[PDB]
Order: structure tokens, then C-alpha cells, then sequence
């Protein structure tokens, strides 16, 4: 990426600028070893695979050695899954003329509840019918959230938080064994209810 | 490079020092903590601390306690301080046999565990006094994690290793005890169990019970002389050691 | 006599009573 | 050696026969999800698994770019058949009550409960050459069923080793006798019977159907004696015809044998010796006369160890 | 008719069957008196009967466990005497009524503890896969290591080919020793894990402290392990870059950052 | 009556029932 | 039987045998 | 003999003795019902009986208390009635049987908090030195 911005701080007047080259890798499954990165560092250099990372060489500041800290703002959700992403036409919510890319919060739950990275359960442990069914409900209400991870608490804080940003329950089915979600909404028919 | 001193030290200082709390040197039994001091010198088990949390003294003692693996208790006989090491370091005959007509009453609990659960991974976290820079190793368990079909870890933080090799050590020594699977017992005994102190090792028989002669230590005691006659007592399995490599 | 009926009593009858006579005593039990 | 277990459909099986198989040392060529290319120091094999059936054919040699009916030297195209089918297994679709795989590094025997009642069996292995110096001796057999609802062991249906069947389409089973007649070594030989061509085999596999062709069918009948209850195994004869009808007796199916389920349960055990001897039906179990429903009394042996 | 015979004011026979699943190996229980058969599976009647506390389900893992209560010779239990069984204990938990082919699924689980209170009695805690959700989830750390476990999803390693067949020499105590290993260099087994068969289709697994010549420190114990059963031992990966590469050849999935940056901020104090 | 079967229960019997009680109950116990 | 002298016992005599007992046993107890 | 006593299942004759010792001034008392003559120390009998709870031994200070009850008009006791002695009261036990000229030290610590729940018995909690490091 060719960012240009050699006079950002004012330039040699001011306090310099962002000038340089970005590399950026991601980290997939077959990404390759980068050349410039491992002859700049040398030694025996990885390909770095499973995480993301950058790679920045140019002007950074100028006058004062002080640098200034950084805010880089990104967007993420299909990159995971690993391979297989699970439903989706419906894995992301678009909101405010596309600007905000929200995520659907039964995504977020089913990636914890399976993803391998996290913890990792079998995928025939989840009732597709009652997971499905609530991906649709949530991304036709056009209810997104946005999250970020560096608590390093138990999954259950964060299960809980997701559930009570949404309003719904998950449970072991005692019947069928699989984990089950349930929506807390005006959606039910008096008639077929059961009566007690 | 590192200067490290004795914990066995700090925690003799922290009991007599003057300046700390202040005890009278004569409450101390020197001999178990001459031994303990020797032990860990012979073991190069040193650690380096700072003082600033302005805690009770418990919590200091506790800390220590967890790193080095030591019990300090007031001698109920003498009423002296004693200190304990748990290790791998008796002879087999020489410690007491317990068995149902040799002293023991009724055992019921036996906690025998589990194993599919507990960790397959640990990371230990520990700082390095030559920079001060946080420095941390990986103790694995590759067995326990093929057993595990979803990957788990833990995060222990040992501020007090200034090495990574002490580090290394005691994360495997807290792998050992953890997915061992140790028996707790909750033992019932008579008048002849009236000696034993905490982190004593001692062997229990029960043959209609089906458990063969077993090396637990002491844990939790309540007794009473008076009145019931009940002496109760709180073991687990031997599983501490703390290897040299 | 004290075997059944002042142990089993725990099972579904003794607790109502017991969280009740809980919220009455708080600062008297909470520590200690 | 025995193995027991469940599968809700047949890629179970599937793998849980490829792991057994792998653990005991039996070296494939290629595996897959459906698809295997499999062998070992006698012969050569492949297998593929359908929605509701399997797909079985010998083979000599290998080549990963052709496809599973396509290895060289494939019976498809080695056979006198002129349909050119290879090796068919029927069976159903959904839960399988339970399987009974029998392990070794020699041959592998399955026995699988489709349902309560039903039962369907997979051989393949090598015979015995007891000391017959013959270059083959593969079998690989299958089951085949007519219809459901009609009878289930008409004339037209075939059977592992079968010695009579209406076909012209696909065999239940085969075996490979090479440089028969001085033909080429590559041969595939099916039992059939009423084809009339020159080269071909037969064995007791109906057990004892009315028009069974084999001179022991009343050793089958009388494994079961009245007088004591006790039960004799037979071994199954192969015989091969070459070109001018002249039979050859080429072997025996190992550790495995043919009795009558008379005075025997499914399953019962009768150890007659240091060895033990698992009997199961071939079919279902019915009564003696019921050739047509069901597979009569007819009982499976093998050697369990 | 289980719905009926529940709904029924007269016909209710409340039987429970518990189903303890190990792979290819089940074991079978009944709460009655007598022996029950159910898709094909009979279940064994316990002398002195089998029962529960009850099923709870309020959303909280550390509350909502199961109780099983049996006697003293139950042999499911019995493995758990001497040392857990590495694999876990599936159980199904079915209801039926006698007299009925249909039976109803009621909870599903693993064992999480068991004991002997008594040497007429067990006690068996049953645990549900939602407290498994009760550790950390970080799983995350910029160090030098691999910080992967050799042959995990992460490390893609296929340990098939290091896998070694071997009969042990002498079995002592702490030690295992024998000399087909003694031909590998010191420490070539540290980190790996010994399996062997139990029974079926299920493999019990140790460790190994360190690996010096011909003789193998056993994590915990040489105990259970057969003096002349057939064992599987696999290498295992000290996880830095250079036994990664050198031994494997898997420097490509290397997770670990050797020398990327330890300190390096972008907004310290002097660069210089 | 309500003295020596009513408090001295405690003693070693009605623990391990209001353990198990308490294992029982805990979100609606732990607050207040 | 098990309902005047099991639960409504808690009123005044059994507060204080339940209050030795929690002092007697607090690291067992005080979580979980 | 007091060890081979304790081991004997006939001989069972346990007698519980207290000592409390402040600088130059002791307290003798025992749980029977006549006097003791233990290492030239007389303790008196109180008329209606000295017994405690028991020894608790956990590795905490706050639940490892050791409880005596005595009656009302106990003279150690009594110098609490009005106001707390400056000095500790340290607490010897010790362990005997009658007839036997040997004992075993049980339990040793000071007084920690006395109160008189009724005008016929007391209630003293003693403390052992364990208690004293919770301070900062």
C-alpha cells in the first residue's frame, strides 16, 4: 500500500509526515514466506501464519525523535472460521450506507461455540434448525454488534454479554443433546402453546 | 549475575525481623529450618521480590509458600514454628502405617477425580532480574491434549523465578500435581493418629475397601481429646517434587 | 431420631426458611 | 480380531473398517471419504461406497489417474460377463442395528445388521492354497437382494459363493484363477452357472437350496446332529470348470464354515475345543422351508480369536 | 405411548436407564429389579439398586450437575479406584415405562467425579459440556516458543511416521527402560506421550518427565502400564524455531515470533 | 426438644446436607 | 414433624450452633 | 507411659489440664473432678467442670480458635470482668492420665476474647499466634 503523507506534521516546517511502504499479510492458510521482511531481519524468519501482520519501512517522524502513537482501524469476520464459513449469506450486517460492516451476533456465538482457535466443539453438536433460524431473525431485525478481545476472560463473560445484548438463551437440549438458542421475542401463536 | 537469596531467609526475616513484625528467635524450630535452607541451596532455588503492595503478612507468606511449596504451621507439641518441604525426600518403612486395626475408624470420602478434564497446555510467566523485562515459557502436555478434543490453557504468573529454568521446574511440577489425577481421602482415626502435623506423610490400609497401601500427606485437622474422642483428619495423595532438571 | 428428619429435612423444606432467616441476618453473618 | 460396533450409515463403516484395517497394518494405496484403493502381500482391491450399497472389483496393478472400475487389470472388463459389472453389495439405507468385523492380515470378514433380522455380509480375502500351486486365489463376494416384499431369495438372486443364480447384469461374488486353460493371466472368474461358458466356478454359497449345485449341500443339512445337539463346521469347496467341463478343486474359504441353525439362536456359542466359533444367519432367521422369504436355517461360521 | 403412559393417572412404571459409552465399549445399567431389553441392548439389574438426585437446569454449570448413586462393586466405577481413564465416560440418561419399546432421552453428560463414600455405596457427579465453558479463552501469547502443541491442528505435523512400536525391557517405579531408544540422541522423547491399548478400541496415555539413553522417566508413575503390553511412543517438540526446523522440517507453520520484536515501542522515550 | 436435636445437629451431620444444599443453590444464595 | 421443629427452629436457637459452624468451616465454603 | 496409654484400649484416662502463666503468676486448673500434682503444680478442681471444643489445625488463624468453658466465678476470668489485662495471658495445655506422673503439651497460645453468656458459664476463645499476621 502506497501511503502518502510526507507532510502530515507540517513537513520539515512542522514535525514530518507519514511517508512509506505498507505490507500487509493476513495470515492465511497458504500464505507464503515474504522475502523483503526475512532478508531485511535475517535469521531463520517463519512465514508468520495464523495472524496478521504489517510491515512498515519509511519516514515516521522528523525534527523531534518523539514518534506518535497509532490508531488503525480494521474490520474482520470472514478471515475466520477457518475454512469453512457457516451460513454466509447472512454473516454480516450492513449499517449506515455500508460504512459499519456488524457482524451477526449468532455468528459470534456459533464461532466461539466451534471455532477450533477458541476453544473448538464439533459442528453436530449445534441444532442447525434453532441457529439458523435465529441468524435470519437477528439479520432481518438488522441487529449487528461489534466486539473486540482482550479481556482474556472465561468464555462465559463474554457468552453472557453477547446474550444480554441480544436477549436470548443457550442450552444443552436435555432431549436431543445439542446446544440450542432461543429469542426472547413476541414471535408465538397463543393457540399452539401448551396450556398447564 | 544474580545475587538471588534463600526464600527460606525471607521468610525467617519476615517472622523475626525486627523492623517487619518482630518475634523472639526462640519460637523458631532451627533444625527444620536449617534443613529447609540447606535443601534449597543444594536445589539452587533462589527468588527475588519487591515490596510495595503494603499487604498482611499472610498474603507475602502465601506467595512464598506457593513458589518454593512449603507448609508453615505452629507446632501444636513444642508450639514452636516449623517448616516443611514437600518432596520426594522419606524412606517408605520408617513412616507410620495406619489400618483399620492399627488406628483407623471409618474412611469416607475418596474424591478418586478425573482426568479428561484439566489442562493440556500451561504457560508460566515469569520476570527476568538481569533487564526486568516480562519473560514467560510453555509447559506442554501433549498426551492430555490428544485426549482433549478442544485445546486448553492457563496463564500462572511466577513474578518471583528470576530464571527460566526455576520457572521451567516449578511449571512442571504444578503439570505434575494437576494432571496426575490425586485421591483426597477424608479419613476417620483413633487416639493413635494424635502426633501427626500438617504436611506429614503417613500409609493408610484398608483391605475391604480394596485400596492397597498408600502414601498420602496430612491436610486439614480437627480433633477432640474431650468429650467425642473424634479425631478426623483431611489427606491427599503424595504426588509433590519439584525436580532438579 | 437426629438421623433423617434433622439432615434430610434440607431437602425441600429447610431451605425456604433458611434463606428467609439469611435476608433478616446480613451484617451479622456476611463476615464471620 | 473381532470387532464390534454401530453405524448410522454405511461411510461409518467405511471408516471404521479403514482405521481397523490401518491399525493391524494393511497398506492402502489411496484412501478417500468413498473411494479406496487398498492391497496387501496377496492381492489387490477396490471398494466404493454408494448412497445405499457397495461397489467391490478385484485388481492387479495400480494407476491413481483412472477411476475405481478402471485399475489395470480390473475384473470389469476381465470377465466373461459380456454386461462387463463389477462385484455389488445391496443394502439399505439408514441405521445398521450393528456390525461384526472379523480382522486379520490375510482377509477380512464383516457381518452387518442392517435391521432387526436382516443381515448382510461382506467377504473378501484369499482361499487357502493348502499346498495347490496356483498363481490367485482372491475372492471378493457381496450381497445382493431381488425385492423387498416379494420373495427375498428367488431364483434370480445371487449370494456370496452362490452355486446357482439368474443374472446377467452383476455377481455376487468372484474369484481369480490365473493362466486358466492358457488364457491370459489376468482372469476374474464369477460364479455363475447357467451361462454355460467354459471357464467358470461355483461354490456352496446358497448353502442348501433346492437347486444348489454342489456335492456337499447334505453335509450343510446334516451339520446338526439329533442324538447329541452337536454341531459339525463344513468347509466350503470351490470348484473351478475349465474349458471342456472338467472340474479342478481349487480350495477352501479359511476360517469359515456351514452349518444348520436348527437347535442354534443368532449368535450362540458352541466351543468345541481350544478354538471358539461364532455362528450368525446369512439372511434372517425363518423355517426350514422358507426359501423364499428368507434365508431358511442357513448359518455363517467363523473362527473367532 | 411413553407420552401416554406419562399423561396416564394409572399405568405409570417410571424406569430410568443410564448408558455409560466409552468408543467402542458400553455398559449398561437399569434401576428396576429386573433385566430390561431396548434396541437390542439389555440392561444389567444392579443388586441393590441404582438412583439418582434429580436433573436441574438453571443455566449455571457449577450448580446444575447430575448424581448417580450404586454400590461399592459397580464396574463402570470400578476404573476410576485406581487412576482416571484418560478418555472420558460419555452417559445417556433414557427413560421408559415397562411393558413399553420407547423409551424417552432425558440427559446427556460426561463423569466429572466419582467416590467411595461408602464400602456399600458409590457417588458419581456428572458433569455437562457447558462447564467446560468456564476457563480462559485467550490462547494467545507473543513469545519465543512455538506456544503449539506438537501435532495439534496449528502445528499440522503428522506424527504417524515417529510413531514407535516397542516392548519394554524392565519396568520399574518411576522408570521405563529399553533399549531400542537408547539409540537415539538424549532427550530425543522429552515432551512426547506413551499410548498403549487398554481394551478395544481405547488407548490409555502417559508422559515423559525427560529421555536420557535407554531409560524413560514416566510422569506420575510407571502404574497400570503392562510389563510386557505392546506401547506407542511419539517424539516430542521443545518448540524453539531451530528444533522445529531441524528435527520436522514445519519452520513454515512455526507459531512462534523469535526475533521480530521483544520491547521495540513506536512512541518510547529515545529511540537511540 | 428445640435445644439439643434443633442446634447441636451441627455437630457433624447437617453439614454435609447444607453443602450439598448450598452446591444446589447458588445465584439465588450468593447475593443477599 | 418436619415442619414447626424443622424450619421454624431457625428463630432463635439455631442461629447461633449455624454461626460457630461457619466459623469453624469458612475456606470450604466461602466460595461455592 | 502416657503414649502407650493413649494406645491401650483399656486404660483410657484422659484428663485435660490447663496453665495460665502471666510473667511471674500462674493458673492451674484441670477438667476432673479432684486436684492434680503435675511437675510440683497443684490444679485446682472447679466446682461444676472446665471443657473446651477442640483442636482445630487448618493454616488459618480465623477458623483454628480454641473455646473453655468454665463457670462463672473462674478467676483468670475474672480480672476481664472489668477491664482487659495490659499483658497477654499465655495458655498452656497439657494432656494426662490419672495415675500416670507424665503429660503432653497440646495446645499452646494466649487469651483472645472471654465473655460470660450466663451467670453459671463462660466462654473463652484463645487465640494462637498465628492470628497476629493479618496485620499490614
Amino acid at each position: 500500500v502506497r501511503i502518502n503523507a510526507p507532510e502530515l506534521f507540517g513537513g520539515d516546517k512542522g514535525e514530518g509526515g507519514l511517508d512509506g511502504t505498507l505490507d500487509v499479510l493476513f495470515g492465511e492458510e497458504d500464505q507464503g514466506v515474504l522475502p523483503r521482511l526475512a532478508a531485511m531481519l535475517g535469521g531463520l524468519v517463519p512465514a508468520f501464519r495464523g495472524v496478521t501482520t504489517c510491515f512498515y519501512s519509511g519516514l515516521v517522524t522528523s525534527v523531534n525523535p518523539y514518534p506518535k502513537k497509532w490508531e488503525i482501524l480494521r474490520r474482520g469476520g470472514n478471515r475466520l472460521w477457518d475454512g469453512n464459513p457457516w451460513y454466509p449469506e447472512k454473516q454480516f450486517v450492513w449499517l449506515a450506507d455500508g460504512q459499519i460492516k456488524a457482524m451477526n451476533p449468532a455468528h459470534i456465538l456459533y464461532l466461539v461455540y466451534t471455532g477450533r482457535d477458541f476453544r473448538g466443539l464439533a459442528r453436530t453438536r449445534m441444532d442447525e434448525a434453532s441457529w439458523r433460524a435465529a441468524a435470519d431473525t437477528l439479520y432481518a431485525e438488522g441487529f449487528g454488534l461489534c466486539f473486540e478481545w482482550t479481556r482474556s476472560d472465561s468464555f462465559k463473560n463474554f457468552c453472557e454479554t453477547v446474550k444480554s445484548h441480544i436477549g436470548a438463551e443457550v442450552y444443552p437440549n436435555r432431549q436431543t443433546g445439542q446446544i440450542s438458542i432461543r429469542l426472547l421475542r413476541d414471535d408465538y401463536n397463543v393457540a399452539d402453546l401448551p396450556l398447564f | 549475575q544474580i545475587k538471588a537469596m534463600n526464600p527460606a531467609h525471607i521468610l525467617y526475616l519476615v517472622y523475626t525481623g525486627r523492623d517487619f513484625r518482630g518475634l523472639a528467635r526462640t519460637r523458631m524450630d532451627e533444625a527444620s529450618w536449617r534443613a529447609a535452607a540447606d535443601t534449597l541451596y543444594a536445589e539452587g532455588f533462589g527468588l527475588c521480590f519487591e515490596w510495595t503492595r503494603s499487604d498482611s503478612f499472610k498474603n507475602f507468606c502465601e506467595t512464598v509458600k506457593s513458589h518454593i511449596g512449603a507448609e508453615v504451621y505452629p507446632n501444636r507439641q513444642t508450639g514452636q514454628i516449623s517448616i516443611r518441604l514437600l518432596r520426594d525426600d522419606y524412606n517408605v518403612a520408617d513412616l507410620p502405617l495406619f489400618d483399620e486395626d492399627s488406628g483407623l475408624l471409618e474412611i469416607t470420602q475418596e474424591k478418586t477425580g478425573s482426568t479428561s478434564l484439566a489442562p493440556s497446555q500451561l504457560i508460566v510467566k515469569y520476570i527476568d532480574q538481569i533487564d526486568g523485562a516480562q519473560r514467560q515459557i510453555i509447559v506442554n502436555n501433549n498426551a492430555v491434549a490428544a485426549s482433549q478434543g478442544r485445546r486448553s490453557s492457563e496463564e500462572i504468573e511466577f513474578l518471583g523465578v528470576p530464571t527460566g529454568e526455576l520457572a521451567g521446574r516449578v511449571g512442571e511440577r504444578e503439570m505434575r500435581l494437576k494432571t496426575t489425577g490425586l485421591k483426597r481421602y477424608k479419613g476417620v482415626f483413633d487416639r493413635r493418629a494424635r502426633s501427626l502435623n500438617p504436611g506429614q506423610p503417613f500409609l493408610i490400609r484398608s483391605t475391604p475397601r480394596g485400596i492397597p497401601e498408600t502414601v498420602v500427606r496430612v491436610g486439614r485437622i480437627e480433633d477432640n481429646f474431650l468429650g467425642d474422642g473424634k479425631i478426623t483428619l483431611t489427606v491427599v495423595q503424595d504426588q509433590f517434587n519439584l525436580p532438579a532438571t | 431420631d437426629t438421623d433423617q428428619m434433622a439432615a434430610d429435612m434440607w431437602a425441600g423444606k429447610g431451605g425456604e426458611h433458611f434463606l428467609v432467616w439469611l435476608n433478616k441476618n446480613r451484617q451479622a453473618v456476611k463476615q464471620i | 480380531a473381532y470387532f464390534t460396533g454401530t453405524a448410522n450409515n454405511p461411510a461409518d463403516l467405511l471408516a471404521k473398517v479403514r482405521v481397523h484395517a490401518e491399525s493391524l497394518g494393511w497398506v492402502t494405496d489411496r484412501a478417500s471419504a468413498s473411494e479406496w484403493l487398498c492391497h496387501n502381500a496377496d492381492g489387490y482391491w477396490s471398494f466404493n461406497a454408494g448412497a445405499n450399497q457397495f461397489q467391490m472389483a478385484g485388481n492387479t496393478g495400480f494407476d491413481n489417474s483412472l477411476a475405481w472400475n478402471a485399475q489395470p487389470g480390473n475384473s470389469v472388463q476381465n470377465n466373461p460377463y459380456s454386461s462387463k459389472g463389477p462385484t455389488v453389495a445391496q443394502l439399505s439405507g439408514g441405521p445398521f442395528t450393528r456390525y461384526h468385523l472379523f480382522a486379520t492380515a490375510a482377509y477380512l470378514h464383516l457381518h452387518v445388521e442392517i435391521a432387526a433380522g436382516q443381515f448382510r455380509p461382506v467377504m473378501i480375502g484369499s482361499l487357502n492354497k493348502r499346498g495347490v500351486g496356483y498363481t490367485g486365489g482372491q475372492y471378493v463376494c457381496g450381497s445382493f437382494i431381488y425385492t423387498p416384499g416379494q420373495a427375498l431369495t428367488n431364483n434370480w438372486s445371487s449370494h456370496p459363493f452362490d452355486g446357482y443364480h439368474i443374472q446377467y447384469s452383476n455377481s455376487s461374488c468372484m474369484l481369480r484363477l490365473d493362466g486358466l486353460d492358457g488364457g491370459p493371466s489376468p482372469e476374474w472368474l464369477p460364479f455363475d452357472y447357467t451361462t454355460n461358458v467354459p471357464r467358470r466356478v461355483v461354490g456352496p454359497g446358497r448353502g442348501n437350496y433346492s437347486s444348489q449345485y454342489h456335492p456337499d449341500v447334505g453335509l450343510i443339512d446334516a451339520s446338526a446332529n439329533e442324538l447329541n445337539s452337536s454341531t459339525t463346521t463344513v468347509p466350503c469347496a470351490i470348484y473351478a470348470f475349465g474349458a471342456q467341463q472338467r472340474s479342478r478343486y481349487v480350495g477352501e474359504v479359511p476360517d469359515f464354515g456351514i452349518c444348520n441353525m436348527a437347535f442354534l439362536a443368532p449368535g450362540d456359542p458352541l466351543v468345541v475345543g481350544s478354538d471358539t466359533w461364532r455362528v450368525y444367519p446369512l439372511l434372517q432367521r425363518g423355517t426350514a422351508t422358507d426359501f423364499d422369504s428368507t434365508s431358511a436355517w442357513v448359518g455363517y461360521c467363523f473362527r473367532v480369536v | 405411548s411413553f407420552n401416554s403412559r406419562e399423561s396416564s393417572l394409572a399405568d405409570g412404571q417410571p424406569v430410568r436407564l443410564y448408558q455409560f459409552s466409552r468408543g467402542a465399549i458400553r455398559w449398561s445399567y437399569n434401576s428396576s429389579d429386573r433385566d430390561i431389553t431396548y434396541q437390542n441392548q439389555i440392561f444389567r439389574t444392579v443388586p441393590g439398586g441404582i438412583t439418582d438426585n434429580g436433573i436441574i437446569c438453571s443455566g449455571d454449570p457449577q450448580s446444575d450437575q447430575f448424581v448417580i448413586t450404586a454400590p461399592a462393586d459397580l464396574d463402570v466405577a470400578l476404573l476410576y479406584k485406581t487412576r482416571s481413564p484418560s478418555d472420558a465416560i460419555d452417559l445417556v440418561v433414557y427413560d421408559m415405562h415397562y411393558g413399553d419399546a420407547e423409551a424417552a432421552v432425558s440427559w446427556v453428560g460426561q463423569i466429572g467425579d466419582v467416590d467411595w463414600p461408602t464400602v456399600d455405596s458409590c457417588r458419581i457427579t456428572c458433569v455437562s459440556e457447558d462447564e467446560l465453558m468456564d476457563q480462559p479463552g485467550l490462547t494467545d501469547t507473543y513469545c519465543r516458543t512455538c506456544t503449539a502443541i506438537v501435532g495439534d491442528h496449528r502445528c499440522k505435523v503428522n506424527l504417524v511416521p515417529y510413531r514407535v512400536t516397542l516392548t519394554p525391557q524392565s519396568v520399574s517405579a518411576w522408570v521405563i527402560s529399553s533399549g531400542v531408544v537408547a539409540g537415539y540422541a538424549d532427550g530425543w522423547f522429552t515432551g512426547g506421550y506413551v499410548e498403549w491399548q487398554v481394551d478395544g478400541d481405547n488407548y490409555d496415555r502417559r508422559f515423559i518427565e525427560q529421555h536420557a539413553g535407554a531409560d524413560l522417566h514416566i510422569l506420575g508413575g510407571t502404574e497400570g502400564i503392562p510389563a510386557g503390553g505392546q506401547l506407542r511412543v511419539y517424539p516430542g517438540c521443545d518448540g524453539l524455531a531451530q528444533t522445529c526446523d531441524d528435527k520436522f522440517s514445519n519452520l513454515p507453520n512455526f507459531r512462534g515470533f523469535n526475533a521480530m520484536q521483544g520491547k521495540s515501542p513506536f512512541d518510547g522515550d529515545q529511540v537511540w
